[PDB]
């Protein structure tokens, strides 16, 4: 998948901890299960990610 | 006198589209060079109108070209005419004679206002005979000479000033208007034209008046044509002519003007109509260069509104806490207990004409809305002059040695007169006071004790000799006297908030509750807005409404069916505008 | 952190807005209304100078 | 500001008595009891409301003051109706519509005006301020310095 | 600078703080206090951005 090479690929794992709610829709949580992780509960406030 | 009409016709409300029409001057301010944003009462932008139309000419059935139209916030009223035939605004009025009827006719030999109070009749029309001079011998609008409020002549007025021409000679445009208890009217004359023109045009303010009154239609007024010529009846005998009129009907919208050299407006765009509009005002400029542009957002708005509180009926006994024949001393001020009832506090305010219910951290309009948690009555009698001295944080003897509240204290006094009951014949002694103590007494803290001390050393032990003095003191409470050394009853309601175990509060009544709906909800004085849907977090039986990551509460415990839902803001994003510029198109693309 | 400050009272009432409406009348509502929005205007000011 | 005159017979609710005058019909309209020796709650008292709304509109009142002549080109103070504020107060070739009075700008400040009586457009200007920069070679040199205004 | 901002009213009765809370009442004086640090602590973070 992609055109990735095999440095890369190591590098996109050590670092990649979070990539962040790159608008995530907000039918991935509208209060169903658990949910209410740390994007979420700041999506409700107004605070986004472009 | 009045005669009733007849002959009434019905046709199609024919519409037709204003091509941005109906903007005046907001204030009267002199500005230039500025593309200001107002927000006041405009007719939208491209809307349909109204048009009525005068037809059925000769004396075959001449219509019922005088209908009643509602007057919802505003009036829009056009005219397009070459006889000068329509008049006679009546707006404003319930038509029942239930207040002030309000007229407008001119026209005659010199414009003329009339206000009075009448009693309206049951069918109006302003009679015009075809003789030389055309003048109103009939009042059929009004028989009556009840009262009469204002009069009122003006001089320049709706005079059709310009020469003898075939074409339609004037278009006259006004607008009605309520500004929260008077009626504000403007206008402007405009030339021929060769059924609304296209252009841009600003209407210069006129004569306004109060009257203030109750609202339900509004009214038109023709003249009459009657005429020899014909056979007709009283009601409808006239000849009917040719006229055009519009309505519109005024809404709240935010406008972005822009004046010229001369102080005059030259141009408008309505925001909230297109995508291209709102941006054309983010920018606050009439042209967009091309890019990306975030406008607002959009938010789902709730449809309904539910409530829900505890079904418990009991009364509360807030009787004998103040009717108790007997209150107790100052330093005995016998706490009471109240809980699982419903309190009602306007059947409090039913005491002495010397009342003093003021309220700290509460407003004392807003008890019955609110649900408590254990309230507390405590009643006691103090001197005259002492009722302002008990407060919050406030030193003095009876604060520091004998009640003593809490610096952030919740809950509120009650101070009633007792001249004749708490005063005997020779006075009375039975209220007591200590005068001295050992230190400050804490808070909510209640102690009793008669026990001579070492005053100034030397222990008594109960001697009770010199430099011992007794720390009960008595109260005279002369029959009469003055009101600083008089008796008062006082009583103190604390009550602890922030609403865990709701227990008491009023009469609020239940309504079904909705699950799946952008809805407001009133849970136990717990405002807000959200969907409720059903929840799966596991609560223990001790546990009531929950949290989240941050103080916003996340799940809330049904009162009456025991049950856990949940709440989140029904919708939200952001709206952006892709335009290619403005001198190259006017579409745009959207996207949220 | 601009999360977890919304929840201070900034010497008023109370922290949430409905609350304080509901509980007070417009006249004195209007000095803990302004004292929170204040607050927090400060507080978003921060967030977008650092 | 809302005012009534019904005087006919008010519904009571549910179970209406069709306002016949009969049983379960309520009479909104009563009369005082007033006495000589009564409660002071009770006593009879005169009440008057009067209100009045500041706006851009002429005004109407202004009672006993003192009337001035009126100067031009210097940096007075002036107390147009109830307008203060200091300014040169020269002649202005702005085109004032009848109904217009006050003129502004972008900040909210009054620039034009209209005199009461003499009826004529005034420009406001707040007179000159501004200048700073003494110019100094050094203490131990000399005391000797220029200003820049 | 950042010294010498500590000795001046901030729209207040003094500048000094045994003035303040004690020898009056709890309002009031609970609201010049309120002034003080809110001031002091806008110093505070004006000298950190600097
Ligand atoms: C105005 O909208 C359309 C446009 O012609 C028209 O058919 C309609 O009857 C008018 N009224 C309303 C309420 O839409
Ligand atoms: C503004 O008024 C002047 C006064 O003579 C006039 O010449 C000019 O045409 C007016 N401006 C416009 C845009 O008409
Ligand atoms: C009244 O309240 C009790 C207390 O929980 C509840 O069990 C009962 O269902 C309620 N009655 C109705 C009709 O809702
Ligand atoms: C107390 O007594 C007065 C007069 O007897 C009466 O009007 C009132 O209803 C009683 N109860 C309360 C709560 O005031
Ligand atoms: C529209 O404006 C842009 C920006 O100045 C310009 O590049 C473009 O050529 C204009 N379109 C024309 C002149 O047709
Ligand atoms: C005001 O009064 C005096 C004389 O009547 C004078 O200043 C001036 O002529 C008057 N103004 C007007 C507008 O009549």
């Amino acid at each position: 998948p992609s055109k990735r090479s095999f440095i890369e690929d190591l590098l996109f794992n050590k670092v990649t901890l979070a990539d962040a709610g790159f608008i995530k829709q907000y039918g991935d949580c509208l209060g169903d299960i658990a949910a209410r992780d740390l994007i979420c509960a700041q999506k409700f406030k107004g605070l986004t990610v472009l | 006198q009045c005669v009733n009409l007849t002959t009434r016709t019905q046709l199609p409300p024919a519409y037709t589209n204003s091509f941005t029409r109906g903007v005046y001057y907001p204030d009267k301010v002199f500005r230039s060079s500025v593309l200001h944003s107002t927000q006041d009462l405009f007719l939208p932008f491209f809307s349909n109108v109204t048009w009525f139309h005068v037809i059925s000419g000769t004396n075959g059935t001449k219509r019922f070209d005088n209908p009643v139209l509602p007057f919802n916030d505003g009036v829009y009223f056009a005219s397009i005419e070459k006889s000068n035939i329509i008049r006679g605004w009546i707006f404003g009025t319930t038509l029942d004679s239930k207040t002030q009827s309000l007229l407008i006719v001119n026209n005659a030999t010199n414009v003329v206002i009339k206000v009075c109070e009448f009693q309206f009749c049951n069918d109006p029309f302003l009679d015009h005979k075809n003789n030389k001079s055309w003048m109103e011998s009939e009042f059929r609008v009004y028989s009556s000479a009840n009262n009469c409020t204002f009069e009122y002549v003006s001089q320049p007025f709706l005079m059709d000033l310009e020469g003898k021409q075939g074409n339609f000679k004037n278009l006259r445009e006004f607008v009605f208007k309520n500004i929260d208890g008077y009626f504000k009217i403007y206008s402007k004359h405009t030339p021929i034209i060769v059924d609304l023109p296209q252009g841009f045009s600003a209407l210069e303010p006129l004569v306004d008046l109060p009257i203030g009154i109750n609202i339900t239609r509004f009214q038109t007024l023709l003249a009459l044509h009657r005429s020899y010529l014909t056979p007709g009846d009283s009601s409808s005998g006239w000849t009917a002519g040719a006229a055009a009129y519009y309505v519109g009907y005024l809404q709240p919208r935010t406008f972005l003007l822009k004046y010229n050299e001369n102080g005059t407006i030259t141009d408008a765009v309505d925001c909230a109509l297109d995508p291209l509009s709102e941006t054309k005002c983010t920018l606050k400029s009439f042209t967009v260069e091309k890019g990306i542009y975030q406008t607002s957002n959009f938010r789902v708005q709730p449809t309904e509104s539910i409530v829900r509180f505890p079904n418990i009926t009991n009364l509360c006994p807030f009787d004998e806490v103040f009717n108790a024949t007997r209150f107790a001393s100052v330093y005995a001020w016998n706490r009471k207990r109240i809980s699982n009832c419903v309190a009602d506090y306007s059947v409090l305010y039913n005491l002495a004409p010397f009342f003093t219910f003021k309220c700290y951290g509460v407003s004392p309009t807003k008890l019955n809305d609110l649900c408590f948690t254990n309230v507390y009555a405590d009643s006691f009698v103090i001197r005259g002059d002492e009722v302002r001295q008990i407060a919050p944080g406030q030193t003095g003897n009876i604060a520091d040695y004998n009640y003593k509240l809490p610096d952030d204290f919740t809950g509120c006094v009650i101070a009633w007169n007792s001249n004749k009951l708490d005063s005997k014949v020779s006075g009375n002694y039975n209220y007591l006071y200590r005068l001295f103590r050992k230190s400050n007494l804490k808070p909510f803290e209640r102690d009793i004790s008669t026990e001579i001390y070492q005053a100034g050393n030397k222990p008594c032990n109960g001697v009770a000799g010199f430099n011992c003095y007794f720390p009960l003191r008595s109260y005279s409470f002369r029959p009469t006297y003055g009101v600083g050394h008089q008796p008062y009853r006082v009583v103190v309601l604390s009550f602890e908030l922030l609403h865990a175990p709701a227990t008491v509060c009023g009469p609020k009544k239940s309504t079904n509750l909705v699950k799946n709906k952008c809805v407001n909800f009133n849970f136990n004085g717990l405002k807000g807005t959200g969907v409720l849907t059903e929840s799966n977090k596991k609560f223990l039986p001790f546990q009531q409404f929950g949290r989240d990551i941050a103080d916003t509460t996340d799940a809330v415990r049904d009162p009456q069916t025991l049950e856990i839902l949940d709440i989140t803001p029904c919708s939200f994003g952001g709206v952006s505008v892709i335009t290619p510029g403005t001198n190259t198109s006017n579409q745009v693309a959207v996207l949220y | 952190t601009l999360v977890k400050q919304l929840s201070s009272k900034f010497g008023a009432i109370s922290s949430v807005l409905n609350d304080i409406f509901s509980r007070l009348d417009p006249p004195e509502a209007e000095v803990q209304i302004d004292r929170l929005i204040t607050g927090r205007l400060q507080s978003l000011q921060t967030y977008v100078t650092q």
